[PDB]
């Protein structure tokens, strides 16, 4: 039990008159407090309520000297209660909702004491961080949500902060896989934030949310698209079977009116219109048109040449339509 | 399933009555948009079609085609 023993010994040393009030070497130069992350996973990406959750491991290594030891060859891990016995930066995600660190089985935080100083402290942190969403053209949209890092109490004088490794300070953002979102790409910057108090440091963790068309051209766009093509059907029909024209015609209106009504869950209300909301008004009056043509065309047969205004009328819809779509595509795509 | 067979049923009905057809063709498509809406609830929004998505599409085409062909039949009457 000599060598556990004589840990005990450092251990206690280390932890004997130490101020936890105090970050390292105050009255002195900003400690440098290195940042590496990785995302456990990335789900629920709620654009009703504008946010994300995010689980990560959350490391962050800076120097100690007061903790510095050197009998000991190996690098001391302590149990995870002793975090609250040694200095921490003031560290606070400035766009967080509600975070928490994981409970079971012990409150999953981490302390590695390397015989220089440098202290490995780190946290297992859930976050829902929100990222104003601008659903503009949604769902063909990118979306720029971050996780901003900042020190709530110290100035860039106290603190400084910076990525370990630089781009390699985050990992793992590529093994995520979220439902509808491809995460094309995360970018880490380092800034010093200038607030009327002074300037403070600051970190930005951003992944460049790609929304997953997928679903969306599963779902949504192909329905209004076949929908929209059978009212087109109501010009084969001819005139003379008003009943049948004018049924078919109900049937779509509805139709597109139910589209609308049930596509209208998981979205918010921002004024703007969606992409989907601009798709489906345009498919929804361009029906409503169909129909008033053939209002049209029943009031010119009770005022031959019906039936030819019927023909032209048949190649304008598709026609118009699809120039329609091809602007609508290429000026979203 | 049941459905696309009664859509193959409208073929049988007969081609000189054009509003049954057209009635029968239209709200056979429109049972398709419910029961479509009512299986994606449950799944979350993955892009990939999980293999349920994929049968209700084939069907909503087979009954789409359906009315495609019943529009040609009636073009010749
Ligand atoms: C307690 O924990 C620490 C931290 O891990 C251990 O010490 C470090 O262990 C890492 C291993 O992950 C070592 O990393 C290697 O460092 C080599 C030299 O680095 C020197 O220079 C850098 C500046 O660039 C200093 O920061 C650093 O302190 C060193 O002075 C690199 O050359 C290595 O890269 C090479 O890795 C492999 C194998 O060599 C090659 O195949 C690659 O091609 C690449 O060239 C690697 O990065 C680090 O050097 C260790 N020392 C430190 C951090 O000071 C302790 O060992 C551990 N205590 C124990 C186990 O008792
Ligand atoms: C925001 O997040 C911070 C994160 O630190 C929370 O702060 C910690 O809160 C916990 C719980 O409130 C604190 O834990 C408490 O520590 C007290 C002091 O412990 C020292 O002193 C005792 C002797 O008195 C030593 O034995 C011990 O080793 C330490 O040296 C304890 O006395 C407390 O005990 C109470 O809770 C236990 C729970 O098991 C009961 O069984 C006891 O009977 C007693 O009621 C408790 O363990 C922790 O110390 C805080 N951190 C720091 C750094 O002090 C905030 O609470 C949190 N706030 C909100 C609003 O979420
Ligand atoms: C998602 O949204 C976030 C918002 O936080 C964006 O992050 C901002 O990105 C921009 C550009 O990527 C940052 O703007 C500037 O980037 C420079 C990159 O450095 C390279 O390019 C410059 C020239 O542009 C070269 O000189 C340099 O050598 C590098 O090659 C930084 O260098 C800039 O900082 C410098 O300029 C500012 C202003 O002049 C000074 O105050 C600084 O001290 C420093 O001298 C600057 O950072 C911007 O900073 C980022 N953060 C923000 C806006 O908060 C993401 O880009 C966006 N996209 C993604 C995918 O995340």
């Amino acid at each position: 039990p000599s060598n556990m023993s004589l840990v005990k010994e450092t251990v206690d040393r280390l932890l004997k008159g130490y101020d936890i009030r105090l970050r390292p070497d105050f009255g002195g130069p900003p400690v440098a407090v290195g940042m590496n992350i990785d995302i456990a996973s990335i789900d629920m990406v709620s654009e009703v309520n504008m946010d994300y959750t995010l689980t990560m491991y959350f490391q962050q290594a800076w120097r100690d000297k007061r903790l510095s030891y050197n009998v000991i060859p190996l690098n001391l891990t302590l149990d995870n209660r002793v975090a609250d016995q040694l200095w921490v930066p003031d560290t606070y995600f400035l766009n967080d909702k509600k975070s928490f660190v994981h409970g079971v089985t012990v409150k999953n935080r981490m302390i590695r004491l390397h015989p220089d100083g440098t202290v490995l402290y780190g946290l297992r942190i859930t976050t829902t961080a929100a990222c104003m969403m601008d659903l503009r053209r949604y769902p063909l949209d990118e979306q720029n949500c971050t996780l901003e890092i900042e020190s709530y109490g110290y100035t860039t004088d106290d603190i400084e902060f910076y990525w370990r490794g630089d781009d390699n300070a985050v990992t793992g953002v590529t093994k995520i896989e979220l439902p509808q979102f491809s995460i094309v790409d995360y970018k880490l910057i380092t800034k010093k934030v200038v607030f009327s108090t002074g300037s403070y440091p600051r970190l930005s963790l951003s992944f460049k949310l790609k929304r997953n068309i997928g679903y969306f051209i599963l779902q949504t766009y192909m329905p209004s698209i076949l929908i929209t093509i059978l009212s087109w059907v109501s010009f084969w029909i001819n005139y003379d079977a008003s009943a049948a024209r004018v049924a078919l015609g109900i049937t779509t209106v509805l139709t597109m009116t139910t589209i609308n009504t049930h596509l209208r869950e998981t979205l918010p209300k921002i004024p703007y219109v969606k992409a989907i909301d601009m798709y489906l008004m345009g498919c929804f009056v361009f029906v409503f048109m169909a129909l008033l043509e053939y209002a049209l065309v029943n009031y010119i047969f009770f005022g031959t040449d019906v039936n030819a205004i019927d023909r032209w009328s048949r190649i304008f819809f598709p026609v118009v339509f699809s120039f329609f779509n091809i602007v609508y595509w290429l000026y979203y795509v | 399933i049941m459905t696309v067979i009664l859509s193959q049923v409208s073929f049988w009905l007969n081609r000189e009555s054009v509003p049954a057809r057209t009635v029968f063709g239209v709200t056979t498509v429109l049972t398709m948009t419910t029961l479509s809406i009512s299986a994606r609830n449950s799944l979350p929004k993955v892009a990939y079609a999980t293999a349920m998505d994929w049968f209700i599409a084939v069907c909503y085409a087979f009954v789409f085609s359906a009315l495609i062909e019943f529009a040609t039949v009636n073009y010749f009457t």
